[PDB]
């Protein structure tokens, strides 16, 4: 039983704080705004069992963008390859990441 | 950085303190104390009034939990609907408060 | 069906209440000078 | 996912299974599980604060107050354990066995 | 008479004026002969630290005005 | 209504004060003319960037600069 | 090692929990998850929540733990195997858990969890004059309304229920 | 020496703080507890000499035993005393507490506390006056002031 | 540097807790006709550190604790507890300017009856439990109206931030918009750090502790009792700051606290003890039905009159 009493009565109860694409206090965007707009915007009214594989595509782009998965695999690789090539002592770090480049602005 | 560099100076200055006051009367050489209260030996009756007056005060501290927020709900664009919940929220404590009254629950610690 | 294991056990009260199954006493002493026994309920 | 995460969620599950395995106290009991809340709390927070995702922000806040409450109403209840037993041991509760 | 409390509620006064004249003498100095910069807010911050960087003696109170443009 | 009143302020005076200062506090905001000032002025306080509009053609009352004629004034928070 | 420093208090914060889940009396239990609130506390201010870490001192701590130590006092009259056993257990699991993820920086009890320090995963943009956690509490009053009427209306109730149940009548 | 020099000066010192910042837990026995009630009135006033009012007999540093002691309670008189803190020190007040007074040939006085504690002021009088007992909280200070324990502690 | 400037905020503590205690004695010396202290030092300047010398060299009273942990750490907590509700103090600048001061302060107020509580179940003594609840439940009940009375006010500052609040009292004090909410904080204040006329404790927990460790929760106690008078000053009577001058916000600020204090110790020279259901009264139903309706009128007030505060 789902008595949609809110949608019904038009009030609105509880829907504003359901998603991060919602109306936030003072246009606050959540950092995965534009991943979940497009995630709802897919899968929106084309019901649950279509929506699960016709936006896949989406749904992988925000679920990466919430927990950033791939990101910090990727910068695993990055790093470890980085001291690994450190320790072989067949690279060295540029000046600018060791802190004496005076940054940008 | 500063603060737990700041915590961690008070914490220390204040076990050292205790270290000092629990044992540098210690070398004192004084004497062994041979055998070193209202109650002799009963059990601990349980007040049923304490306990009542904690959860009182456990109750009235969530509805200040809820009451926290004013200083910046009060920058709302929406105040009509703030000023309405918030005076809900310290009605509804008050509404607590008197059916604590009412009911006979502070009584003997009024 | 009453085994071993369950053949300890009675039937409950009928009105389902069971039985419930002292007062503090202090010595106020001379620790001008007086002592006292408190019988207190509280 | 992150690596704090793994703590919260393992200190979830060390309150639990102490909420879950009794010793003798009711009230070693209401402490594991006011533990697992402050772990949802903990869990919570940091998943809010760190997905910016700003309305919610509140919601822990409420967690802990209902929670709280909750708690409140069982400590009331292993009062009127100890206005039975003397203790609140779990093995006092066993008049429901038959 | 009365007056003879005043020697410890000056001692107690001194005490007490110690820790704020204190902090403020310190927040001057470790601060370039000025107040210590208020970031409460991560635009505040967001400033400090572009002061930070544009100093280029990795400072944020060092401050550059007209002559560090041309 | 008054012999009742003046009854409850000579035994509980705490509470007569207590309900008054709450019923004031709640009617008097809807009595109030300043109450429309405090949502004008939370309104007014920028927090955001105002993010500029794409001149289409037809925007007549929208500014192309903060200094001209058109667009929202606070001339009412300065002289009140 | 400060970079890691969230993940350490994490550490302390398991550890507080195998202080009390293990049981060793509710007094001491009451101890452990203090020191457990105080160390979660420290790890909700090192994402910024700072108005949510002082909520679990001013009413987890300083509000609840105060009421659980206070109904732990007036029982337990004053004066283990299992308990140092349990505990000696979940921390020696809690630091196989932290050689397996600082060795491999990965691991999968259930989910898997990177093993670099969780510095990483944060943004790098300001909110302006306002804590966007302390806008979204503020919202509690404008946007949550619904969520005022039933958290007002379950603590009245929690205070009718607590006379109720411990009249006796 | 050196070292006989250093234990003067420490001698010195924890005598001032000890003669300095009595504490006294008074027995009011009987009458004496109102001239001890005069010794803190305004005129005499122990608290400038730091001589607390009513310290509790657990960081107490004297007990001023004043008024008579009766054989219902020297047990209790006794029980503080080896509840106190060591240095303690024992003031007697007045004629029943120093030798038994007007009721030393009862059948229900102890004749003197020095029976039940040792006694180092015996104040004499029937009270004595406020001014007198006040002299002889002088005079137990005066015996502080010559105490050489750690000078013995460094010639043992 | 920064150690530096903690040092001259925790040891001038110290002091000032040391000689308060010569400042109670003298003070209430010549508020009963008498004169306090003034043999043992000049003008009784030397009776605290006599008395600091005379309580470290007492022997320990050694008890038979319950728990030998909650027993080390009660002095522990009440003493970094003491110190640190200083560092967001602002005169007129704080240790640690932090945005949240406020709430920090409460927060680790909130925290101080544990060190009651552990003194009192650490003690074998049941009279002493029976006293150390009696004492906790009187602090978490008057904790209840500092909480909405400092609501209340922070409602006319706009944040939790202290150095704010010197900002909102420029133009006037703040006890001249918020007197009854000042009065019902004073007294709460008042019968937060067990301070007469609602010292239950020394009317017929922590006496099995030794002399130096008593010592110790004294100075705690005097610590609370000074610093809660400084955040009453600047809560209430907030001083004029010129920002290139801050000394004479330090000297205005100390010579109101100061006051402040001398009115503790004045209070306490005035008045009986209240019975333990009498300050209960006294809370539940006098200072919380009024701190609840100026709670509601400190809401709807700066809504009516235009009148709030920025947020930032
Ligand atoms: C008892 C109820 C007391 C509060 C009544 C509603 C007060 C109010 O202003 O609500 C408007 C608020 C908010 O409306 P609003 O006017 O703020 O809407 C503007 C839109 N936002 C929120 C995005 C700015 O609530 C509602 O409209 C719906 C929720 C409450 C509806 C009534 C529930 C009664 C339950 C009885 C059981
Ligand atoms: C900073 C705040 C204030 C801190 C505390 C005050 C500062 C001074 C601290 C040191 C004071 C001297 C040592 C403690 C007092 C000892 C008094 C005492 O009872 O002495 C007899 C005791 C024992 O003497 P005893 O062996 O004759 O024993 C007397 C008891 N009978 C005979 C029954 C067995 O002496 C000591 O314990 C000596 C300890 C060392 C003294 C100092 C050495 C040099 C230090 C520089
Ligand atoms: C910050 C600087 C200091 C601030 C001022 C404080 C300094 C003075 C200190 C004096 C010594 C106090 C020692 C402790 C005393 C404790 C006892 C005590 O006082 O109990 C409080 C007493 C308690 O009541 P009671 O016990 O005296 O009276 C009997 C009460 N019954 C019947 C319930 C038994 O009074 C209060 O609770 C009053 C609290 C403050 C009231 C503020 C009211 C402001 C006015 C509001 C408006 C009124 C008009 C109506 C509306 C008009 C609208 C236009
Ligand atoms: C399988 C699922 C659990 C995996 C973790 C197990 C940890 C080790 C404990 C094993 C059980 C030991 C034991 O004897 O438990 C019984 C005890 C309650 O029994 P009690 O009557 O108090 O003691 C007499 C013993 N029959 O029970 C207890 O005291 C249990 C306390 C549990 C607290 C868990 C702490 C963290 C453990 C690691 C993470 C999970
Ligand atoms: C609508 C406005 C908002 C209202 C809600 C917000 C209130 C804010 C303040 C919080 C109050 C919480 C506690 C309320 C408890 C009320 C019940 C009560 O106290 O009844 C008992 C009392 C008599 O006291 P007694 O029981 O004898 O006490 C023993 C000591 N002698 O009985 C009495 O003293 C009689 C009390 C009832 C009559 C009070 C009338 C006051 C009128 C003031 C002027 C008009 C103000 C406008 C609002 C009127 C609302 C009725
Ligand atoms: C290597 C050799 C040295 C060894 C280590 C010692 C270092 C120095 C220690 C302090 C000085 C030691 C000497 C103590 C006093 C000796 C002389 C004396 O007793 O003078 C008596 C005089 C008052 O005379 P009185 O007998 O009281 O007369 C009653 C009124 N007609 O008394 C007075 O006028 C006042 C005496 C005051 C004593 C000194 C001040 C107090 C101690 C301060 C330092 C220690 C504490 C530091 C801080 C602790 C925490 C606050
Ligand atoms: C932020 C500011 C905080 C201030 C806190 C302190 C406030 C009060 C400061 C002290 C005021 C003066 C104290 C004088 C005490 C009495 C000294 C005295 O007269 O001692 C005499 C005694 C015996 O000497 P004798 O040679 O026998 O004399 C016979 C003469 N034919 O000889 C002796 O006892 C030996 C000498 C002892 C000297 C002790 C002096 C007092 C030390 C107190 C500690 C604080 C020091 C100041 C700190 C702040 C300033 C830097
Ligand atoms: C039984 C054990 C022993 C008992 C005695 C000792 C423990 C009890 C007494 C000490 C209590 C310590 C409280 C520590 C946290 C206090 C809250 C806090 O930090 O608030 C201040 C501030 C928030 O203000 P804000 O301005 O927002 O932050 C700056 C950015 N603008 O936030 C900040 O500035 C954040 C700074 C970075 C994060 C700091 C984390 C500190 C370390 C973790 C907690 C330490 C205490 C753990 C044990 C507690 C036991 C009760
Ligand atoms: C080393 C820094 C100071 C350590 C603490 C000792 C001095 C302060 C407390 C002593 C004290 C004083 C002066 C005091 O006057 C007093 O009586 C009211 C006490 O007992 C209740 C005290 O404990
Ligand atoms: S010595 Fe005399 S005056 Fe003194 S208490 Fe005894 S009977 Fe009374």
């Amino acid at each position: 039983p789902f008595f949609d009493v809110q949608k019904k009565l038009g009030v609105d109860l509880d829907h504003w704080m359901t998603i991060q694409s919602a109306e936030q206090p003072h246009r606050i965007p959540a950092r995965c705004h534009a991943f979940e707009k497009e995630w709802i915007e897919c899968a929106h009214g084309i019901g649950s069992i279509r929506a699960e594989k016709e936006c896949k595509i989406e749904f992988e782009d925000f679920r990466e963008c919430l927990l950033r998965q791939k990101t910090m695999k990727r910068l695993n690789a990055i790093k470890r390859q980085r001291d690994k090539l450190i320790k072989e002592g067949k690279y060295t770090p540029p000046p600018h990441h060791s802190g004496q480049e005076d940054l940008r602005p | 950085m500063n603060l737990m560099i700041t915590l961690l100076t008070n914490f220390t200055l204040a076990t050292l303190l205790v270290t000092i006051a629990f044992w540098l009367p210690q070398l004192n050489v004084y004497s062994e104390k041979t055998s070193p209260d209202p109650m002799g030996s009963a059990r601990l009756p349980f007040s049923m009034k304490f306990f009542l007056v904690a959860i009182t005060f456990l109750l009235f501290d969530l509805e200040i939990a809820l009451l926290l927020p004013l200083p910046w709900a009060s920058q709302t664009t929406n105040l009509n609907t703030m000023l309405t919940m918030a005076l809900l929220l310290i009605f509804l404590l008050a509404v607590s408060l008197a059916y604590e009254w009412t009911q006979k629950g502070l009584e003997w610690t009024e | 069906y009453p085994t071993k294991e369950t053949a300890h056990w009675k039937p409950p009260p009928w009105n389902d209440v069971d039985p419930p199954k002292s007062n503090l006493t202090l010595n106020f002493g001379p620790q001008g000078v007086l002592r006292l026994v408190m019988e207190l309920s509280g | 996912m992150s690596l704090v995460y793994m703590n919260i969620m393992m200190a979830f599950t060390v309150s639990l299974t102490g909420l879950l395995m009794y010793r003798s106290h009711l009230m070693s009991s209401l402490l594991c599980l006011e533990g697992m809340m402050l772990s949802l709390f903990i869990l919570a927070t940091l998943m809010i604060l760190n997905s910016h995702f700003t309305l919610a922000s509140m919601m822990p806040i409420i967690l802990l107050v209902f929670a709280a409450c909750e708690a409140a109403l069982g400590l009331s209840l292993l009062v009127m354990v100890s206005n039975t037993y003397g203790t609140d041991y779990v093995q006092n509760l066993n008049l429901l066995q038959c | 008479m009365w007056f003879e409390v005043l020697p410890g509620i000056a001692v107690m006064g001194v005490c007490l004026f110690i820790p704020g004249m204190a902090t403020a003498r310190i927040h001057r100095f470790s601060n370039g002969g000025r107040e210590k910069r208020v970031a409460h807010y991560s635009y505040q911050w967001y400033l400090m630290e572009r002061d930070r960087r544009v100093s280029g003696v990795n400072r944020y109170y060092v401050s550059k005005g007209l002559e560090n443009i041309d | 209504v008054a012999a009742f009143l003046k009854n409850v302020w000579a035994k509980e005076p705490v509470l007569v004060a207590s309900f008054a200062i709450a019923g004031l506090a709640v009617i008097l905001p809807t009595l109030s003319p300043y109450t429309k000032y405090s949502l004008m002025i939370n309104r007014a306080t920028p927090y955001n960037y105002p993010v500029p509009l794409r001149d289409d053609g037809n925007m007549p009352d929208v500014p192309s600069h903060p200094q001209d004629p058109q667009g929202p004034s606070l001339e009412w928070l300065k002289r009140l | 090692m400060m970079t890691y420093i969230v993940f350490i208090l994490s550490i302390i914060f398991v550890m507080g929990f195998v202080g009390f889940s293990s049981k060793p009396s509710p007094i001491y239990g009451g101890l452990g998850l203090i020191v457990s609130g105080g160390v979660g506390c420290g790890i909700v201010l090192n994402f910024g929540g700072s108005f949510l870490g002082l909520m679990v001192f001013l009413i987890y701590l300083g509000g609840m733990m105060v009421v659980f130590g206070y109904t732990t006092a007036m029982a337990t009259e004053q004066y283990n195997k299992v308990v140092l056993g349990t505990f000696i257990t979940g921390l020696l699991m809690e630091f196989l858990m932290v050689y397996y993820v600082l060795k491999d920086k990965e691991v999968e009890i259930v989910f898997k969890f990177n093993g670099m320090g969780d510095w990483v995963i944060y943004d790098t943009g300001d909110s302006g004059f306002f804590s966007e956690e302390a806008m979204g509490i503020a919202a509690l009053y404008s946007y949550g309304t619904w969520l005022v009427i039933v958290t007002g209306w379950s603590l009245l109730i929690g205070v009718v229920v607590i006379m109720e149940i411990t009249r006796g009548n | 020496s050196r070292g006989e020099y250093v234990v003067a000066k420490l001698d010195d010192l924890i005598n001032w703080a000890r003669r300095s910042s009595l504490w006294p837990m008074t027995f009011g026995l009987a009458c004496c507890a109102v001239e001890m009630m005069h010794m803190a009135a305004p005129r005499y006033d122990m608290d400038r000499f730091g001589v607390v009012f009513r310290a509790s007999p657990r960081q107490s540093d004297v007990m001023i035993v004043a008024g008579t002691l009766t054989n219902k309670m020297a047990p209790a008189l006794r029980k503080v005393y080896d509840q106190m803190p060591e240095p303690r020190y024992v003031v007697s007040m007045g004629s029943c507490a120093n030798g038994g007074g007007y009721y030393h040939y009862s059948y229900s006085v102890v004749r003197g506390c020095d029976r039940i504690v040792p006694v180092d002021i015996y104040v004499p009088g029937c009270p004595p006056t406020a001014e007198a007992l006040l002299y002889g909280i002088l005079q137990l200070q005066k015996k502080i002031k010559r105490e050489k324990r750690l000078r013995i502690w460094y010639r043992r | 540097m920064f150690m530096i400037n903690v040092l001259t905020l925790i040891i001038p503590i110290l002091l000032a807790v040391a000689f308060l205690t010569l400042v109670e004695r003298k003070v209430l010396g010549y508020m009963q006709f008498r004169k306090g202290p003034n043999v043992v030092g000049p003008y009784g300047l030397l009776q605290p550190i006599a008395d600091a010398i005379k309580l470290f060299i007492k022997e320990p009273l050694r008890p038979a604790t319950s728990s030998i942990s909650m027993f080390i750490l009660a002095p522990i907590l009440a003493l970094t507890l003491a110190l640190t509700m200083w560092i967001p103090l602002p005169m007129p600048y704080p240790l640690i300017n932090m945005n949240l001061g406020v709430l920090f302060m409460l927060a680790m107020s909130s925290l101080a009856v544990y060190s009651i509580l552990w003194s009192g179940w650490a003690s074998n003594s049941k009279y002493a439990l029976i006293g150390a609840l009696r004492a906790v439940a009187q602090t978490i009940s008057y904790e209840v109206t500092l909480a909405i009375i400092l609501l209340s006010v922070l409602l006319m500052n706009g944040s939790f931030t202290l150095s704010t609040l010197i900002i909102t009292q420029e133009q006037v004090w703040l006890i001249f918009p918020a007197w009854p909410l000042a009065m019902m904080w004073f007294i709460s204040t008042l019968a937060e750090t067990n301070r007469a006329p609602f010292d239950l404790t020394e009317g017929e927990f922590n006496v099995e502790y030794a002399a130096g460790p008593f010592a110790l929760f004294f100075m705690a106690e005097y610590a609370n009792i000074i610093m809660m008078n400084i955040f009453t000053t600047t809560l209430f009577l907030g001083a004029f700051h010129n920002p290139y001058m801050p000394e004479l916000y330090t000297i205005n600020f100390t010579i109101k606290s100061l006051l402040l204090s001398i009115t503790f110790l004045w209070i306490r020279a005035s008045y009986p003890r209240f019975r333990y259901d009498q300050l209960m009264h006294l809370l539940w139903k006098n200072f919380l039905p009024l701190t609840l309706a100026l709670c509601m009128w400190h809401v709807s007030l700066p809504i009516l009159l235009s009148s709030i505060p920025p947020q930032t």
